RNA sequence: CGCGGGGUGGAGCAGCCUGGUAGCUCGUCGGGCUCAUAACCCGAAGGUCGUCGGUUCAAAUCCGGCCCCCGCAACCA
RNA sequence: GAAGACAUUGUCAGGUGGGGAGUUUGGCUGGGGCGGCACAUCUGUUAAACGAUAACGCAGAUGUCCUAAGGGGGGCUCAUG
RNA sequence: UUGACAUUGUGAAGAGACAUAGAGGGUGUAGAAUAAGUGGGAGCUUCGGCGCCAGUGAAAUACCACUACCUUUAUAGUUUC
C-alpha cells in the first residue's frame, strides 16, 4: 500500500509551526520567595496581537 | 451394525494356536503426547520464524471410518486385530434380527 | 503396621461397663465415585468370628439336611413356603440353595423390603453349606458401597484377645488394595477409627 | 536486550523465516561489544580484556584494562613484549581476546568441528575442488 | 471535566478577552487560507472516500461508499486509526451531552 | 472432534440446584357475565417430557452411552 | 517540588493485528466464463460375432447395508390364473 | 495490550484459602414424634429419658463412632489478595 495523512505528519517538515510573528511564549514566571509569601507588582506597557 | 461381544476362532498364542474365546471390544485412538521422534523433530524445525513448516489437511472428503475389533483371549492374554468395512451406526449388544416383525404404531 | 498398641488391637477390653456383647465396626476412608462400575463388592475372608448370636432362616433337604443341624440353627425344609408369608421378620441374614430356585417367586411380597430374598446383591443362594458356616455363626459381614463410598460391618467383640484380633484385619486388608480400581484416590490405608457401643473410638 | 534489525516500520521483505526484528540474538556478547567501543575512543592503546563487575537490569558493567605500546616500560620487559607487535593491533575488533574466542567458538573438540581453524575458512576449504594435473 | 490538584499551582484572576471569535462564519475560504497561513499546514482538507484504496482505508470504489465502520479500536495499528476511535456512541446526539 | 448448553400438548416455554403432584399462553370445543355483541375468566380434548441402562421405598430431574442443533476450541497421515 | 522505591526497562507466553510482508488462488472443455463431471469405478450398448477400442453419446447407477441378507445341514415351492 | 520473572528493599492492617480443633441443621403420608442420614445395640443413668422382642412408614430411637453430603460457621500453622 501507501501512506496516509497522519502517518506523514510524524516527521513534521511542513506540518510544523509557522512561528515567526510571535513575540515569545505566553508563559508565566518561576514561583519564588515573593510569589508564595506576599506579592510583587508587574506593570503592563504594551498589549499587541499575536 | 451389530456384532458379538464374544467369538470363537484361531489364536496362535504359543500354548494355544487353536480355537479359543476372545471378549471383543473396540479400538480407541489412544494418545500421541510427546517422546515421539517426529514430535521433537517437528517442533525443532517448527520452533521460530516461518510459521508452519509441515503441511496440514483441509481436503477432508471422507465421511466414515473402518471400525476395528479389539478382542482379547481369555486364555493366553493376547488381543486380536480384526477390521471390517466402513459403517454409520454401530453396536454389539442385543436387539438382533428377529424371525418376523411388523410396522406397528 | 497395625500390631502395636491400638486401632482395634488391645486397648478396648477394659473400658466396657456393660452386661451385653458390644461389637465393633470397620469404618475406612478412601475417595471413590458415584458410579456402579467404580464400586467394589466381594466378601472378606475372616478366620476368626465376630461373636454374634443372630438367627438365620436356613432350609435344606437331601445330603445337606443332616449337616444342616450341626453347622446350622433351626431344621427347616422345602415344603415350607406357606408359612413364610404372614409377619415374621426375625431374619437378618438368611441362606437358600439351588434346590429351591423354582419356587423363589413366592418370597417377594412380605420379604423384599428388608431384603430376605435370594437375589443378586448379597451371596445367599448356593448349595454349599459346610465351609461357609464358619462365616455365618463365625460371622462374615458384607462389603457393599452405599450412597457414596464406605463399607460398615463388624470385626468382633471387645472380649477376646490381641492374637485373634490381629489376623482378622490383616487378611481383610488384602481386598482393600486389590479390588480397588483407578477411579479412586491415594492412601488405601489412612485414618481408620473404630468403636463398639460403650467403649470410645481409637484412630490409626 | 537484543539487536533489533533497522527495518522501516518493520519492513524486511523476504521469507517469514527471514523476517526477524525483536528475536535477533546477535552472535556477540556485550562484554566483547564493550571492549570494541572503548577501542575506538582510546584507539591508540592496545586493549587487553575486561570483566563483568556490576549489573542492574538495563546496563551491564565491565572493567577495562589496557597497556601502552609506546611507553618504554611496556615496550621492554619479556613479560608483555608481544603486545608491541603489529599483529596485535586491536585484537578485540576481531576477537583475539578471551571473550572473543568464546563467542566465536575457538576451542579444541568434537563440539567444534565447524570451527577448527576458521568458521568460514573451514567451509571454503571443504567445498573447494582440489584438482591435480593428473586427476585421481 | 474535573481534576483534583495541589493548592500550590498559580492562576490569573478573571477571564481572557476575545469571546465570540470563532463564533462567526468565515464565509470565504480565501480567509481560511490566511488562517492556517499563520498556524501550521493542515489545510486544505481531502476526503478519504474520494481517494484511492492505497491512500485511505475508506477510499477506493465507484460510489461514495465506505465499506467498513468508521469506528476504530483503541488498540489498533497506527495505519488503521483514522476516524471515530473508541467512540461510546455515534450518530446525531439526543441530549446536551456534557459530563456526569 | 477436546469441552459446554438446550430437546416438555399442533406452536412456544416452566419445573433442574434440593427426585414423590405435567404450571402458563396462542390454536379448538363449550360455559359464565351484559338487554346482547366485543373484551374477560374458567372446564375439558391436548406432552412415549427424543433413545438405552441404572440407582432409589419413587427419576422430565441425578450419573454413564446414543440421536438432533448450536457455540467456543484444537487442527503433523 | 510531584509520584514512588509502584509505574519503568529487559526477557518470554495468550491475544488482537490486510497497517504491512510472502505466496497461492485445479483439469478436462466445440474460445473463455458460467452449468456439468464423460477425473477413482461398474451394467447393456456404442463396438463393425477373437481380442482391442473415443465422444459434455444414450438409458443408469455407487462412495453403502447385513453376526445376518454370512457358513453348514434338513424339508419345501414361487408370481399369476 | 495481559500475565510472569529479574530490577524490587522495609513495616503495618484487613479479606479469601487448603490443613487442624469444633459445632450446627436439613421432604409430603406415618406411627402422642423436627428425620440426607450407614452399622451395631437392649441398656447408659441414682431419677426412668427412651426403651424393648414388637410395631405404622418407604427408613428408626438411650448407650455414640462413622459414611458424613453441607453451614456470608470458629484457630491465626500454611498460601494468596
Amino acid at each position: 500500500g501507501r501512506v496516509i495523512r497522519n502517518q506523514r505528519k510524524g516527521a513534521g517538515s511542513i506540518f510544523t509551526s509557522h512561528t515567526r510573528l510571535r513575540q515569545g511564549a505566553a508563559k508565566l514566571r518561576t514561583l519564588d520567595y515573593a510569589e508564595r509569601h506576599g506579592y510583587i507588582r508587574g506593570i503592563v506597557k504594551q498589549i499587541v496581537h499575536d | 451394525v451389530n456384532v458379538p461381544k464374544t467369538r470363537k476362532t484361531y489364536c496362535k498364542g504359543k500354548t494355544c494356536r487353536k480355537h479359543t474365546q476372545h471378549k471383543v471390544t473396540q479400538y480407541k485412538a489412544g494418545k500421541a503426547s510427546l517422546f515421539a521422534q517426529g514430535k521433537r523433530r517437528y517442533d525443532r524445525k517448527q520452533s521460530g520464524f516461518g510459521g508452519q513448516t509441515k503441511p496440514v489437511f483441509h481436503k477432508k472428503a471422507k465421511t466414515t471410518k473402518k471400525v476395528v475389533l479389539r478382542l482379547e483371549c481369555v486364555k493366553c492374554k493376547t488381543r486380536a486385530q480384526l477390521t471390517l468395512k466402513r459403517c454409520k451406526h454401530f453396536e454389539l449388544g442385543g436387539e438382533k434380527k428377529q424371525k418376523g416383525q411388523a410396522l406397528q404404531f | 503396621v497395625k500390631e502395636l498398641l491400638k486401632y482395634s488391637n488391645e486397648t478396648k477390653k477394659r473400658n466396657f461397663l456393660e452386661t451385653v456383647e458390644l461389637q465393633v465396626g470397620l469404618k475406612n476412608y478412601d475417595p471413590q465415585r458415584d458410579k456402579r462400575f467404580s464400586g467394589s463388592l466381594k466378601l472378606p475372608n475372616c478366620p476368626r468370628p465376630n461373636m454374634s448370636i443372630c438367627i438365620f432362616g436356613d432350609a435344606f433337604d437331601v445330603d445337606r439336611a443332616k449337616s444342616c443341624g450341626v453347622d446350622a440353627m433351626s431344621v427347616d425344609d422345602l415344603k415350607k413356603l406357606n408359612k413364610n408369608k404372614k409377619l415374621i421378620k426375625k431374619l437378618s441374614k438368611k441362606y437358600n440353595a439351588f434346590i429351591a430356585s423354582e419356587v423363589l417367586i413366592k418370597q417377594v411380597p412380605r420379604l423384599l423390603g428388608p431384603q430376605l430374598s435370594k437375589a443378586g446383591k448379597f451371596p445367599t443362594p448356593v448349595s454349599h453349606n459346610d465351609d461357609l458356616y464358619g462365616k455365618v455363626t463365625d460371622v462374615r459381614s458384607t462389603i457393599k458401597f452405599q450412597l457414596k463410598k464406605v463399607l460398615c460391618l463388624a470385626v468382633a467383640v471387645g472380649n477376646v484377645e490381641m492374637e485373634e484380633d490381629v489376623l482378622v484385619n490383616q487378611i481383610l486388608m488384602s481386598v482393600n488394595f486389590f479390588v480397588s480400581l483407578l477411579k479412586k484416590n491415594w492412601q488405601n490405608v489412612g485414618s481408620l477409627v473404630v468403636k463398639s457401643s460403650m467403649g470410645p473410638a481409637f484412630r490409626l | 536486550g537484543n539487536r533489533k534489525r533497522p527495518v522501516p516500520k518493520g519492513a524486511t521483505y523476504g521469507k517469514p523465516t527471514n523476517q526477524g526484528v525483536n528475536e535477533l540474538k546477535y552472535q556477540r556478547s556485550l562484554r566483547a561489544t564493550a571492549e570494541e567501543r572503548v577501542g575506538r575512543r582510546a584507539a591508540n592503546l592496545r586493549v587487553l580484556n575486561s570483566y563483568w563487575v556490576n549489573q542492574d537490569s538495563t546496563y551491564k558493567y565491565f572493567e577495562v584494562i589496557l597497556v601502552d605500546p609506546q611507553h618504554k616500560a611496556i615496550r621492554r620487559d619479556a613479560r608483555y613484549n608481544w603486545i608491541c607487535d603489529p599483529v596485535h593491533k586491536h585484537r578485540e575488533a576481531r576477537g583475539l581476546t578471551a571473550t572473543g574466542k568464546k563467542s566465536r567458538g575457538i576451542n579444541k573438540g568434537h563440539k567444534f568441528n565447524n570451527t577448527k581453524a576458521g568458521r568460514r575458512k573451514t567451509w571454503k576449504r571443504q567445498n573447494t575442488l582440489s584438482l591435480w594435473r593428473y586427476r585421481k | 471535566a474535573k481534576k483534583v490538584i495541589s493548592s500550590d499551582a498559580r492562576g490569573v484572576i478573571g477571564v481572557i478577552a476575545g469571546g465570540g471569535r470563532v463564533d462567526k462564519p468565515l464565509l470565504k475560504a480565501g480567509r481560511a487560507f490566511h488562517k492556517y497561513r499563520l498556524k501550521r499546514n493542515s489545510w486544505p482538507k481531502t476526503r478519504g472516500v474520494a481517494m484511492n484504496p492505497v491512500d485511505h482505508p475508506h477510499g477506493g470504489g465507484n460510489h461514495q461508499h465506505i465499506g467498513k465502520a468508521s469506528t476504530i479500536s483503541r488498540g489498533a495499528v497506527s495505519g488503521q486509526k483514522a476516524g471515530l476511535i473508541a467512540a461510546r456512541r455515534t450518530g446525531l446526539l439526543r441530549g446536551s451531552q456534557k459530563t456526569q
